[PDB]
RNA sequence: UGUAAUCCCCUUGGCGGUU
């Protein structure tokens, strides 16, 4: 569909960060909260999108 | 009576599962932080499924 | 007049209960 559903987008450009409701972290004694895996992957990505930045230039 | 009773002693034994650890009820209380639905369990004041 | 307090993980695994 070209409104709504374009061929082109099937591949990732931008990716979209969930706000923390999608990803909340949790306490896992009364002092250290543990982050969640969709932030320690976001982490990951993020790093990555570094790293590849800092080689090509 | 009119009828008979069969009558005499049987040994029993008294089994772990008693009402007052399996009675629970829930208006309202804690919810799950991710999908704030009522938290599961009767020892956390959780709801039914 | 000295005026009292409001909050709870998650994952996992096991053992069970009623069919």
């Amino acid at each position: 569909n070209e409104d709504y559903a374009r061929p082109e987008w099937m591949i990732i450009t931008v990716l979209p960060v969930p706000p923390p409701q999608v990803r909340p972290s949790i306490a896992m004694d009364e002092t250290t909260q543990g982050q969640d895996d969709l932030t320690h992957k976001l982490s990951d990505i993020l790093k990555a999108n570094i790293n590849v930045q800092k080689l090509e230039m | 009576l009119m009828a008979q009773v069969f009558f005499g002693p049987t040994y029993y034994q008294r089994l772990r599962h008693m009402v007052d650890d399996k009675i629970h009820a829930r208006a309202r209380g804690p919810v799950q932080v991710l999908t704030r639905q009522p938290v599961e369990g009767r020892s956390r004041d959780g709801g039914l499924r």
